[PDB]
RNA sequence: AUGGAGAGGAC
């Protein structure tokens, strides 16, 4: 996550070659999607990135203090003296191909944080395991190696589709299927089946 | 309010009218007033519509209001669904809300009602009224671990 | 509720989910580790015995493999231990619990599970790395995204239960959903953005890139279409190549605002058989909409071929885009010199107009709007003067962003954003409001202690005169913070009330089905509808059509 | 850089969390409903601490 | 020396506060079009002056660069999330024995900062790195 | 937590430039940008590698064992 | 840690709402979402 | 000579800045990726630790050692461990270096790649010496140790390819640029009022003629002439980067030609 | 194979309707009074001034996938300056004595209006419009 | 048979207006062989469009009203979720009762 | 943890052959060669080259999923010219330009200073 | 009683839930190598078989449709139209 | 194992 409520997880990793490159050889550590910007009006991100770029080139420390007279225009003049186009953009080249990118890309340093919530701590899978004694159903939790709730809401979904053998199977051959003996008279499980 | 209505010549034209809007409701008496069109009068209270012009026009107006919520919000849900709900509130005879008061009263097999809101009191006087249970309820067969009569389970297969 | 109407269950898995421009629509990328755990019993049969003995040879932890062979007696040979994992003849009739494999049908789900479309049968594709992977176009019925959401997967254990999935629940056969008698999935984000990019009348593609794109669509007949331009250098048109993705006998016609079979604005849409005749391709066509491509193609050629359609439209557009690029910066929140000075002088003529009312109202020459306070009338007039201020200043900034403006290019494509996003980023964010009113006096007669008492002027009461680009002041900050907390609350509070509404609607309608007489009933055989929906039809098979007996002159009707 | 402010109980570090309440010994008036008889109420929580 | 006073919410009710020492009270006077629009003095009957407006934020939000250009809910979302950002939690992690300790290999004092970070020791105990990052539609992954 | 042996993004060795960067800063007074340039840390990606760097290990050594 | 040491809790007419008088005592941004929103505050 | 053409404008121990005439864009780029990721090198790819009573954790140090630029000149006569018939490693396919440092002084003691020590038998090859471009002749700062501390480990450097870990890249950044005034309209510039005044001219605009408003667009044009500059990190001298670059590209284009024959 | 319409036109309107590569062009035949033309030209390939005067033709000829050419080595059927390949999508009676046909060259559109025209423009897959000079 | 003639009215109204003689021959000049297809289709496509006995059409309605209720969030009337809480609650004292008079 | 080894990018697996050549069914005299363990570095360089050879009617390559180092070249040629030759020639041509590019670079370098 | 073969009221068509269940059921029989009734043309998949066996009307099962009141009509998979 | 608490993830 950047520092502006833009969370997001990895989707792929490309090596330096396959990555798009600035003319001076620079390649990003990171590619986020322009579709994360307009609906979330998260302009600080866009400014911190441009501020951050001048700091780096200039060797100063970009002040993003709240209520200040630091100004996207005034950062842009500073970035322009540094030889770069004053709004972030840089022409870049597709890496598969060497061909120029048609569009120019907003390119810059931007503080990014790594969050707890990595997959190999969430990833769980169960094809039958341990059960509670009271309900003879699966135990709860990945740490205990348990199954996932088939909730009323998921039961409704299967009812809506009209998938009845599956809604049955999910609630019998998974989970807690069981065989009992009933009296054809009183109708309770009173029977003493001395089976065998 | 603007209004579309047939023209002297056929084409639907914009011919706008003066409409009146109220804080508060007395349908019983405002329709009986002189000077107005008692044929076209409306309240958002569908609970008065039901009282004054009866159950069928109540249904029609309970929908009009449900539709109006979805629509006011931009969305569009197909009519058959909102109709089905509206029709389901409306067939007991009066308005039958979607609570333990409304639908969860209605002599449908005990196990079915017990799966909503009032679990035990439902199962208690189901014991003391000695109720029989159909077992056609989706949710009774959920419990028994049997195949529900639901698409796929709605019929039988043979030779 | 928590133990009968709902059980924790076997053969299930959960992980993070991410997106994949190269999975088919109805595919699901399953980590090889999860693939290796979840199982399916298969009976041994002369048709599979070679594949099955072979999967046993692999055993319990080398992908296409198995654990447990189950015998006549139904005892449990356990292939991780067991001195005879190496032996093993396979009598017809023993089950083999094999790993999950490619094209096994599985049931995929994201919670909360609000519609039938929230659990769908995908086709498994076992893949490296630990995320599940879905097509982006299966994103909405799940209401998923990849900021860390997670999804479950449930593997069917009998022959008929996988049947039930691939025949009733399969992702293709859900594309056009009964909810709204329209498609519930369409082209989104990158693809939707770049398809509009690709189809501009300016977007010409030349030979190399035309044969690459052409190769990318796999249903391609191997026939280069004749370039729109031959003349000085053979160019192809964006419209042209994308039309390779679209099937045959797909007819579609539209007309927006300008459009006139010369579509001078490249407006609307005309697709005369599998070839696009005129018009920029955007959301109204390729989105998840009523009259659109996906509606037509599904009905016209079958879900199968339409499911395949998503695939093709992305493989090409996504490619073309990888090699065009597209992006946004603070560049596109900068409106003009001249435009800034107008925005400022618009805002000010609203500030200097709220003053006049406040002047007049104080002087006792303001009249009540019939049935409401003097004070209510004042507030109403002031909030209108300041809402229209914010809109006029927004619309003024929207007019000055060029076609090459990235924010404006997403709006056009319909991929993200809207007038208010532009408005608040460049012009003026507008009036902060809590509980339907502008900011209250939290202290006696003032709003913050940096104001004097009894001051109702724009700023004092919550007007954020600034834009996000220019930046909110201290006062403005706090105020806009107040308004935002209100939204955060009743977003946390919305999900709670709705979560219930739902449970009741469902529990109350639970057992209403359509019986073999087209009658709508319930556990009591009570009649709800004599013919379902009044017309007996299924909402998936219904489309808006105009009954043109109904309008026009009595003359033109007879004519 | 450790800042203190916490305790250590059986190895485990605890933070006491600031708890919010109304002041005592302060007089507040409250308009009340309209399916009600008692139409205004002036009330005081009486603290000794 | 009576140059600074402590004011609680109840007394705050009786005073008029200036927001910025200078700007908000020298006498009476062209402009920069880029700079956000201010209001003025008006009412000049002060009793107190803000120490600094950026002080209204607490600890977690004090990290957000240019929060005054973000839509509020985001500033909130980043507040929940700054707390779950790996980096050095204390210099003595080698000698503690906590269940669970995550330490980022190569922490990095962020390139854009906040005057308040100074007192929060964020630059000495950072949690986050400075990725050269690109906003672009690329492979579509 | 010691200078990165290698700028991430691009690959330049920046491991050997720490020691020396401290000397340019303190011993002949230079300013960070200038000091960075003299190290041949020209493109801004290897140029943040060092300026944003924080040498926690100088605190870590303080503990005795 | 720094945040947690400086937290507020409020048990149980419009309490979650950020109220004018919070100015400068309580942080206007830092609160949790859902559940505890506006009830757990930070100094 | 005959085909594709080179002009070197500048050249150092670390940078060759050239112009590459008369070539396809496909070749100019493909060469650049090969240079980034497919020229073999030597790097520590195994560390056996025997003590580390250091502030830093075992695999953290192991990691730094990997990144340390080791002389890889004679590399084409070292083998791949995977290929070589020894069990694990040998002198034919791996250089082994040793590290010991103990803090003796009160003043913080440093550990530099200078302090690494070849221990296997190089047998004539010029390989494995850790590269030092540092002014005082101690390259890279592996870690620091306080008075009592000790670190005692043993590396086996092996032949490797940047594709497999970026530690093996002879790499550093490679600048690349054609058609410096968009005479091909390969980009379309983003502007607020003026394309030209807002984008800055690239240095390589002295080398081409500007297009003149008075002209119409040259649609026959292809990308020729590519302004590159390869920076080496040292494990190979710059000239060798671009030559082994060309050498390898040709090598693995060759295997394709060969493979047609086999099958 | 063969010609299907010929005439000379005089341009009366260039239009860069927010493009930098295409232009809706308006013209009139220098022969027929009952005759106008509107056309989308790639003005970056074959640039067109106002008051220009272009020769315009429709062939149908000199489908198998488009082999890359060797044209003064083949039958170029042109020696024209500018040549597109489109489809016909509507045939509209402006009534009388007055018939117009509509052409799409991958989205570059053209509408031509006349009378004797008809007796030669079939409802067809066809048409390579050619221009010169 | 009357429920059947009822159910099908609105669709015929359309059919009859589209397949009316002046129009068939004039607007879209069908040939006899094509027309017989245009019928043959319509009947098939229609039949395909009937709802299938088995359809748990109840659950499907709850969800179909339920789901978009969840995408609801924000000058007279109580609207949105709070309105929908009222409608389904048959609330006796609604927050905005109102007459509309013509 | 579910990551495939990195070497699987460039080493061949259990009896993976380097090339596979298949008769494309769509059009005549056309072939679809699959290259196991390569990517753009090679597949673009051959495509670009096959296009200068004038008896080539179609050439395009594509990396179908990037988890995997494998691409596909589809090639079509004028009747009488077998596709493989089209590639065969295309490769040598590349090698010769590169053989030239090499010596042309050296003689340049042997002329410098610093 | 029952309910007579002349005067059946319900769709002569086969509902999608019928189909799913017939295919399901036959795939379950086939998977257990009960005998196969058509010309398995390579096709080795138990369900993919049942589909071919159904497209050839050689599935000998019968559908017992329950009307709400307890009445019911039998149709054969032989005689139901499979459109959809 | 059970029983309770608290923090936190997704809408
Ligand atoms: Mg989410
Ligand atoms: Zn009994
Ligand atoms: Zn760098
Ligand atoms: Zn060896």
């Amino acid at each position: 996550a950047s520092r502006h409520g833009q969370k997001g997880t990895i989707g792929i990793t490309y090596r330096r070659e396959d990555m798009p490159f600035t003319a001076e050889g620079i390649v990003p550590d990171l590619i986020i999607n322009p579709h994360a910007i307009p609906s979330r009006m998260t302009v600080a991100h866009l400014i911190e990135c441009l501020l951050s770029k001048v700091a780096a080139l200039s060797g100063n420390e970009g002040d993003a203090s709240p209520f200040t007279d630091i100004t996207v225009e005034g950062i842009s003049k500073l970035l322009r003296e540094h030889g770069y186009q004053s709004r972030g953009f840089e022409v870049m080249y597709n890496g598969h191909t060497g061909k120029k990118l048609m569009a120019q890309i907003f390119f810059g340093p931007t503080y990014y944080q790594r969050l707890r919530h990595m997959v190999d701590d969430k990833i769980h899978a169960r094809a039958r395991g341990p059960m509670q004694v009271l309900t003879r159903q699966p135990v709860e939790g990945r740490s205990r190696d348990g199954g996932l709730r088939f909730g009323e809401m998921e039961r409704d979904c299967m009812i809506a589709h009209g998938a009845a053998s599956f809604l049955k199977e999910r609630l019998m051959e998974a989970s807690d299927a069981f065989r009992v003996h009933i009296c054809g008279i009183c109708g309770l499980m009173t029977v003493i089946a001395k089976l065998n | 309010y603007d209004r579309k209505v047939p023209s002297p010549t056929g084409e639907y034209v914009k011919e706008p009218e003066w409409v009146l809007e109220t804080d508060g409701v007395n349908l019983s008496e405002v329709m009986t007033v002189p000077g107005i069109d008692p044929t076209r009068i409306y309240t958002n209270s569908f609970i008065d519509i039901m009282e004054v012009l009866g159950i069928e026009a109540g249904r029609a107006a309970l929908y009009k209001e449900v539709y109006n919520v979805i629509a006011s919000d931009g969305s569009y849900v197909n009519y058959r669904h909102m109709a089905l709900l509206v029709d389901v509130m409306t067939t007991q005879g009066g308005l039958t809300s979607v609570t333990r008061h409304g639908f969860n009263r209605s002599n449908t097999g005990a196990l079915m009602r017990c799966s909503f809101e009032e679990t035990v009191e439902i199962l208690f006087e189901a014991g003391a009224s000695a109720e029989l249970d159909d077992c056609r309820g989706v949710s009774e067969n959920v419990i028994l671990g049997q195949m529900a009569p639901i698409g796929t389970g709605a019929f039988d297969v043979m030779i | 509720r928590g133990n009968l109407m709902g059980k924790r269950v076997d053969f299930s898995a959960r992980t993070v989910i991410s997106g994949d421009p190269n999975l088919e629509l109805d595919q699901v990328g399953v980590p090889k580790s999860i693939a290796k755990t979840l199982t399916y019993p298969e009976v041994v049969t002369p048709y599979n015995i070679d594949r099955l003995t072979q999967l046993v040879r692999n055993g319990p932890n080398e992908h296409p493999g198995a654990k447990y062979v189950i015998r006549d007696s139904g005892d449990r040979i356990d292939l991780r231990y067991s001195k005879r994992a190496g032996d093993i003849q396979l009598q017809y009739g023993w089950k083999v619990e094999r790993h999950i494999m490619d094209n096994d049908p599985v049931l995929f789900n994201r919670q909360p599970s609000l519609h039938k479309m929230s659990m769908m049968a995908h086709r498994v594709k076992v893949i490296p790395y630990s995320t599940f992977r879905l097509n982006l176009s299966v994103t909405s019925p799940y209401n998923a995204d990849f900021d860390g959401d997670e999804m479950n997967l449930h593997v069917p254990q009998s022959e008929e239960t996988r049947a039930e999935l691939s025949q009733l629940c399969a992702v293709p056969l859900q594309i056009v959903s009964p909810q709204s008698n329209k498609p519930c999935m369409g082209i989104v984000q990158d693809t939707l953005c770049g398809i509009r990019k690709l189809t501009l009348r300016d977007t010409f593609i030349e030979l190399d890139q035309v044969l690459n794109m052409l190769y990318w669509v796999p249903d391609w007949d191997g026939v280069i279409p004749t370039p729109a331009i031959i003349k000085p250098k053979p160019l192809w048109s964006g419209k042209q190549i994308l039309s390779v993705a679209i099937p045959n006998g797909i007819h579609l016609q539209r007309f927006d605002e300008g459009t006139t079979l010369l579509s001078p604005k490249d407006n609307g849409m005309l697709i005369i058989d599998g070839q696009i005749i005129f018009g920029v391709v955007e959301k109204k066509t390729v989105g998840s909409s009523n009259g659109g491509l996906i509606h037509v193609v599904t009905r016209e050629k079958g879900p199968q071929v339409c499911a395949k359609l998503f695939g093709n439209i992305q493989k090409v557009v996504n490619f073309w885009l990888l090699h065009n690029g597209f992006s946004t910066g603070i560049g596109d929140t900068i409106a003009d010199g001249p435009t800034m000075r107008e925005i400022t002088e618009t805002i000010a003529e609203a500030k200097k107009k709220v003053l006049d009312v406040t002047k007049e109202a104080q002087a006792n020459l303001l009249t009540a709007k019939h049935g409401m306070t003097l004070r209510e009338s004042f507030e109403d007039n002031v909030v209108r003067f300041l809402n229209e201020a914010r809109d006029k200043a927004g619309r003024l900034a929207e007019v000055n962003l060029k076609d090459l403006n990235n924010v404006k290019q997403m709006v056009m494509a319909g991929s993200k954003g809207s007038f208010i996003n532009i408005a608040q980023m460049s012009a003026c964010v507008g009036q902060q409001s809590v509980e339907g009113k502008r900011i209250a006096f939290g202290f006696v007669d003032r709003t913050l202690p940096h104001f004097s008492k009894d001051d109702y002027s724009p700023e004092s009461k919550g007007f954020v005169e600034n834009s996000y680009l220019r930046g909110l002041t201290p006062q403005e900050f706090f105020f806009h913070a107040m308004g935002g907390r209100e939204g955060l609350i009743d977003t946390a509070v919305k999900t709670a009330e709705t979560g219930y509404i739902q449970r009741r609607l469902v529990k109350a309608l639970e057992d209403i089905m359509v019986h073999y007489d087209n009658t709508t009933r319930n556990s009591l055989g009570n009649v709800i509808q004599f013919i379902y929906g009044e017309d007996g039809m299924d909402a998936a098979h219904i489309e808006k059509q105009s009954l043109d007996t109904i309008g026009g002159s009595d003359a033109a009707f007879e004519k | 850089f450790d800042m203190g402010g916490y305790f250590i109980i059986n190895g485990s570090e605890k933070v006491l969390i600031a708890q919010e309440r109304s002041a005592g010994n302060i007089v507040q008036v409250f308009k009340k409903a309209a399916p009600s008889p008692i139409s205004h109420v002036a009330e005081i929580r009486s603290a000794l601490e | 020396e009576g140059l600074v006073e402590y004011i609680d919410a109840e007394e705050e009710e009786s005073i008029l506060i200036a927001m910025q020492p200078e700007d908000l009270e020298p006498a009476e006077a062209d402009v920069d079009p880029a700079k956000r629009i201010r209001v003025s003095h008006h009412a000049t009957t002060f009793t107190h002056c803000e120490i600094h407006p950026s002080m209204i934020l607490g600890v977690a939000a004090s990290i957000i660069p240019f929060p005054d250009h973000n839509q509020s809910p985001r500033n909130t979302y980043q507040s929940a999330m700054g707390k779950q950002a790996m980096g050095v939690f204390l210099t003595n992690y080698n000698v503690r024995m906590d269940t669970m300790a995550n330490i980022l290999y190569y922490p990095q004092k962020p390139l854009g900062t906040t005057r308040a970070m100074e007192y929060l020791k964020f630059r000495e105990l950072p949690a986050g790195q400075n990725a050269i990052v690109a906003i672009a539609c690329y492979s579509g992954y | 937590m010691i200078v990165p042996v290698r700028c991430f993004s691009c690959g330049k060795v920046v491991g050997d430039k720490w020691e020396s960067y401290l000397n340019l800063l303190q011993e002949d007074e230079l300013d960070e940008g200038t000091a960075l340039s003299r190290l041949g840390l020209k493109r801004y990606c290897c140029r943040r590698m060092i300026l944003t760097h924080v040498d926690l290990i100088e605190k870590f050594l303080r503990y005795n064992p | 840690t720094l945040s947690h040491l400086r937290r507020t809790n409020t048990p149980i007419a419009k309490p979650r709402q950020l109220h004018n008088t919070h100015w400068g005592l309580v942080c206007p941004a830092e609160t949790p979402e859902g559940q505890a929103c506006g009830l757990v505050k930070n100094l | 000579e005959e085909g594709p053409q080179v002009k070197i404008r500048e050249a150092s121990k670390d940078n060759v800045d050239f112009i590459l005439s008369n070539v396809d864009l496909a070749m100019a780029n493909s060469l650049r990726r090969v240079m980034i990721a497919e020229i073999p090198t030597l790097a520590i790819d195994s560390v056996e630790v025997e003590t580390n009573t250091t502030v830093l954790a075992d695999e953290f140090i192991a990691h730094r050692l990997g990144l340390i630029p080791l002389q890889s000149m004679d590399i084409e006569q070292l083998e791949y461990s995977r290929d070589c018939f020894c069990e694990d490693h040998c002198d034919k396919c791996s250089v082994v270096l040793t590290l010991q440092a103990f803090g003796e002084s009160e003043s913080t003691t440093n550990v530099y790649s200078k302090d690494l020590v070849i221990v296997s038998n190089l047998m004539g090859r010029n390989i494995g010496h850790p590269i030092i471009q540092d002014k005082e002749g101690n390259g890279v700062l592996i870690c620091k140790l306080r008075k009592g501390q000790e670190l005692k480990l043993t590396c086996v450097a092996k032949k490797g390819i940047a594709k497999e870990h970026a530690k093996w890249g002879p790499a550093a950044a490679i600048e690349f640029e054609y058609d410096p005034w968009n005479k091909l309209k390969h980009t379309d510039y983003w502007y607020e009022q003026d394309s030209a005044k807002e984008w800055p001219q690239s240095k390589n605009c002295e080398y081409e003629d500007p297009p003149n408003e008075g002209d119409p667009f040259d649609y026959k044009a292809q990308a020729d002439t590519f302004y590159m500059n390869v920076e080496s990190v040292g494990s190979i001298p710059v000239d060798q980067v671009v030559v082994r670059g060309i050498d390898t590209l040709q090598k693995k284009v060759a295997s394709i030609l060969l493979a047609l024959t086999q099958m | 194979s063969n010609t299907l319409f010929d005439d000379i036109f005089q341009v009366s309107e260039v239009d860069p309707g927010r493009y930098n590569k295409v232009c809706r062009i308006e013209a009139a035949s220098t022969t027929q009074d009952q005759c106008k033309l509107t056309l989308d030209i790639n003005v970056e390939l074959f640039p067109v001034a106002a008051q220009d005067s272009l020769t315009v033709t429709i062939a149908s000829s000199l489908t198998r996938s488009w082999r890359p050419p060797q044209a003064g080595d083949r039958s170029l059927a042109d020696d024209y300056d500018y040549v597109m390949y489109g489809t016909a999508y509507k045939f509209e009676e402006v009534s009388k004595d007055l018939i117009a046909v509509y052409y799409s060259f991958g989205g570059l559109l053209m509408r031509l209006e006349g009378n004797y025209r008809n007796l030669n423009n079939l409802k067809q897959e066809n048409a390579y419009l050619l221009i010169r000079r | 048979q009357n429920a059947q003639r009822d159910a099908v009215t609105l669709f015929c109204c359309l059919l009859r207006s589209r397949l009316a003689t002046r129009r068939v021959l004039q607007e879209y000049r069908l040939t006899k062989q094509a027309f017989d297809w245009v019928l043959s289709n319509i009947e098939a496509q229609f039949l395909r469009s009937v709802v299938h006995p088995g359809e748990m059409v109840g659950v499907l309605a709850a969800q179909s009203i339920g789901e978009p209720a969840t995408q609801m969030t924000l000058k007279k009337v109580t609207s949105g979720v709070p309105r929908l809480k009222e409608i389904l609650n048959v609330a006796k004292n609604m927050k905005t009762p109102s007459l509309t008079v013509y | 943890m579910n990551a495939p080894d990195r070497f699987e990018l460039f080493l061949l697996g259990e009896g993976e052959s380097k090339l596979k050549i298949d008769p494309d069914t769509k059009a005549p005299n056309a072939v679809v060669i699959t290259f196991e363990k390569e990517d753009h570095t090679l597949g673009n360089l051959i495509r670009a080259e096959l296009l200068n050879d004038r008896k080539v009617l179609f050439a395009a390559y594509k990396v179908e999923h990037p988890f995997f180092a494998r691409f596909k070249l589809r090639i079509q040629t004028t009747e009488g010219y077998d596709p493989k030759d089209a590639l065969k020639n295309a490769c040598n041509s590349i090698i010769n330009k590169l053989g030239a590019l090499k010596t042309n670079f050296e003689t340049e370098w042997n002329l410098q200073t610093l | 009683k029952a309910i007579p073969k002349d005067q059946r009221a319900t769709t002569p068509y086969m509902t999608k839930y019928e189909r799913a269940r017939i295919l399901g059921t036959r795939a379950l029989q086939i998977s257990m190598n009960a005998p196969v009734f058509v010309d398995l043309e390579g096709e080795t998949d138990p369900l993919r078989i049942a589909m071919k066996e159904l497209a050839e009307k050689k599935i000998p099962l019968v559908i017992r449709r329950y009307l709400p009141d307890g009445s019911f009509e039998d149709w054969s998979v032989e005689e139901l139209i499979v459109d959809l």
